[PDB]
């Protein structure tokens, strides 16, 4: 019943807050929205670096509303030149059951929230993903990721087609980082990567012997 | 740019006019419906709020109340969890299953109420 505005969350660590537009889609029962904020494992924190206000609110039927993302000061403690990976997540709450033996199920949502200090802000027209690394080795390539920004990828294959279709576990490869993963053989790479807008953007590589990257 | 939007009726799984004598191992479902504008992904993980009864080993289950259990089911799994695929924008649909009672039945039946949680992890 309550929906979120968007897929994952990108905190420019330059600004002190953001907000996300949440909406109560049923048009006849109110429901309650809970909003809190997990570090890296998921683990539910209360005190910060990040936080989300208001941690509960009431949204009658077909009810737009929104909660806001902050930090602390404690948000120095984490490294300035890398992405720190945190989830927001919303759970919504139904009203009572009125009728007797019913089982309620409650709908929650978690999505990926990037924080980005201001020291690796980027231009909104720069696309870090192509400096993604694919070197061939047994098995399948060990994709490289030299930035400082998480990269989630969706698809590889040997077509365009083969990286946006293709049966792949999608793996998301932590900055300044490596990862091996298995797959066929493609003479000319397809990657598929999600960005920060929920765009699915498909990059085709070239390769010098095994070592292959962005044309 | 937002992504799948589930449908917003509210999830109840109805079981109904139920007998003291004829009430456990009763089945009822529920389907949540998810429409996609782009192909996509998505992992469903149920958790538990009203704590069980009884035990159930592996299989996913809550509390209904009165000595009362209930396994619940996600597109015919009762491990507690399953992935959605999108090859294309669309709709899919999400089934939620419940079984009543399980192990020592040793009841009070009146009136049953008990909830869980439906997790949406996306990518």
């Amino acid at each position: 019943a309550v929906s979120l505005d968007r897929t994952r969350a990108v905190f420019d660590g330059s600004e002190k807050s953001m907000t996300l537009d949440i909406s109560n889609d049923n048009k006849q029962l109110p429901y309650l929205a809970q909003a809190w904020i997990e570090n890296e494992n998921q683990e539910k924190i209360i005190t910060g670096p990040v936080i989300a206000t208001p941690p509960v609110q009431r949204l009658e039927p077909g009810a737009k509303s929104m909660v806001r993302l902050s930090t602390t000061p404690d948000i120095s403690k984490l490294p300035q030149d890398r992405e720190s990976l945190f989830y927001f997540n919303l759970r919504e709450i139904p009203p009572r059951s009125e009728k007797a033996n019913v089982l309620q199920i409650a709908l929650q949502t978690k999505i990926k929230l990037f924080y980005r200090p201001a020291a690796i802000k980027t231009r909104p027209n720069e696309v870090w993903q192509d400096q993604l690394i694919l070197n061939k080795v047994s098995g399948g390539y060990r994709i490289e990721n030299p930035t400082p920004y998480y990269v989630t990828v969706i698809g590889l294959g040997g077509s365009e087609k083969q990286a946006e279709e293709g049966e792949f576990e999608t793996v998301m490869l932590s900055p300044r980082s490596e990862q091996t993963v298995k797959s066929a053989n493609y003479n000319t790479p397809y990657l598929s990567y999600i960005n920060d807008y929920g765009g699915r953007p498909v990059l085709s590589f070239i390769c010098n012997g095994s070592r292959c990257s962005v044309k | 740019i937002g992504g799948c939007r589930p449908s917003a009726q509210s999830l109840e799984i109805k079981h109904g006019d139920l007998s003291i004598n004829s009430a456990n191992n009763h089945y009822a479902a529920q389907t949540l419906s998810v429409s996609c504008d782009v192909p996509a992904n998505i992992r469903f993980m149920l958790l538990r709020n009203t704590t069980p009864t009884y035990s159930h080993g592996k299989k996913f289950s809550v509390g209904l109340g009165h000595g009362w259990d209930s396994i619940v089911s996600v597109n015919g799994v009762d491990t507690g969890e399953t992935t959605m695929r999108w090859y294309k924008a669309g709709t899919q649909n999400l089934t939620i299953g419940s079984r009543l009672y399980g192990e020592s039945s040793k009841i009070q039946p009146g009136v049953l109420s008990g909830s869980a949680t439906l997790l949406m992890i996306l990518p």
